[PDB]
């Protein structure tokens, strides 16, 4: 089976360096050109570098030339990307990708992609979230549906996970993509809709886990008097 | 420097229907074009290369055509596993990608249920106030949120994100947070979220009065 | 050997 397993990703401060690795298996690595390509929500997919059959046969995008170096170690079936002089804007998902490599007379297309690894370039320090209630409205429609949730605020880095009632409550739950605040910390919300008639009786607890800071919080969300 | 523009930005269809996606190059790229599929959380998958050649393991329902500046990806009859984002790529002049076309499941229009949440007493103890507007289970995806505090439009102090299309009901939801200093929050009374959407004949406004 | 000439890719 063809595989391209990446590693080396993580949080790095601006101006410092990271080296990404991609270990190939299930094909003859030596016979393929290889590429690095990154992706961000706002700028989309951006090709960065290619290395061909020979180690010295390389090309780069303007955006990374002189800072990033692509290399290969055929003896260990490994592709590398040395990333120097990192900037905030280098934050992205980084993919290693195999070139079709003249199979069927074609080249410079990406015929197999690894799962990718997230690089976060930031000066922020690791920090567990504060968890605040999004309390169900005291004017919830009688015999109708009410919304409640948790605001999981000011954590770094990603990710946090959120469940409701220890996983017992899944129907009607929406956990939103995190947003990066101007502070450099992330914030996320998770909400759920439930029968208004359940508010007086049923307990609703959002379970928040932020592994990077070893933070677990259980937050009970209930109607606010007023 | 050679740019690729994809259209439409979003394509809304049902299983069984034919999908037609377009890619236009700023200048000629001959037949030097490829198409990829990508689902959330997964890596891209090559579909077509050299404009019209189908890649390994790709079902016959996918095909590509075109040359020069105009190209097309066709999916003859949609399967549920086909809803995803589709990208084009050229290798005529270096390497560039299009901005992507979202292929989403069509369903009837549904106006959002709107909810507004005041900041918690707990958060206020910290010096900051977050006010949240939830737009729940709506379709189609496009929606607009406007924040007003005592009728002053707020700009630059809010952020939002949106869920992926729901597996069951094919709707989207959106969460928008307005962030203010505690001092600013305490100086005002009326907090309002105004929502615009295709399913609403006129904009809906949810609001609350601080301390009430 | 992959060659890039003014953006155009070729094998030599
Ligand atoms: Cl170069
Ligand atoms: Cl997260």
């Amino acid at each position: 089976e063809v595989q391209l397993l990446e590693s080396g990703g993580g949080v790095v401060q601006p101006g410092r360096s990271l080296r990404l690795s991609c270990t190939a298996s299930g094909f003859t690595f030596n016979n393929y050109g290889m590429h690095w390509v990154r992706q961000t929500p706002g700028k989309g997919l951006e090709w960065l570098a290619v290395i061909w059959f020979d180690e010295n046969n390389k090309y780069y995008a303007d955006s990374v030339r002189g800072r990033f170096t692509i290399s290969r170690d055929n003896s260990k079936n490994t592709l590398f990307l040395q990333m120097n002089s990192l900037k905030t804007e280098d934050t992205a998902m980084y993919y290693c990708a195999r070139d079709i490599s003249l199979v069927r007379d074609a080249f410079i297309y990406f015929d197999f992609w690894g799962l990718g690894t997230l690089v976060t370039v930031s000066s922020a320090s690791t920090k567990g979230p504060s968890v605040f209630p999004l309390a169900p409205s005291s004017k919830s429609t009688s015999g109708g549906t009410a919304a409640l949730g948790c605001l999981v605020k000011d954590y770094f880095p990603e990710p946090v996970t959120v469940s409701w009632n220890s996983g017992a409550l899944t129907s009607g739950v929406h956990t939103f993509p995190a947003v990066l605040q101007s502070s450099g910390l992330y914030s996320l919300s998770s909400v759920v809709t439930v029968p208004s008639s359940s508010l007086g009786t049923q307990t609703y607890i959002c379970n928040v886990n932020h592994k990077p800071s070893n933070t677990k919080v259980d937050k009970k969300v209930e109607p606010k008097s007023c | 420097e050679l740019t690729l523009t994809q259209s439409p930005a979003t394509l809304s269809l049902s299983p069984g229907e034919r999908a037609t996606l377009s890619c236009r190059a700023s200048q000629s790229v001959s037949s030097y074009l490829a198409w990829y599929q990508q689902k959330p959380g997964q890596a891209p998958r090559l579909l077509i290369y050299d404009a019209s050649n189908r890649a390994t393991g790709i079902p016959a329902r996918f095909s590509g055509s075109g040359s020069g500046t105009d190209f097309t990806l066709t999916i003859s009859s949609l399967e549920p596993e086909d809803f995803a984002v589709y990208y084009c790529q050229q290798r005529s002049n270096w390497i560039t990608f299009g901005q992507g076309t979202r292929l989403e499941i069509k369903r009837t229009v549904a106006a959002p249920s709107v909810f507004i949440f005041p900041p918690s007493d707990e958060q206020l103890k910290s010096g900051t106030a977050s006010v949240v507007c939830l737009l729940n289970n709506f379709y189609p995806r496009e929606a607009k949120v406007q924040w007003k505090v005592d009728n002053a439009l707020q700009s630059g102090n809010s952020q939002e994100s949106v869920t992926e299309q729901d597996s069951k009901d094919s709707t989207y939801s959106l969460s928008n947070t307005l962030t203010l200093s505690k001092a600013d929050y305490e100086k005002h009374k009326v907090y309002a979220c105004e929502v615009t959407h295709q399913g609403l004949s006129s904009p809906v406004t949810k609001s609350f009065n601080r301390g009430e | 050997q992959l060659i890039n000439t003014n953006g155009s890719w070729h094998i030599n």
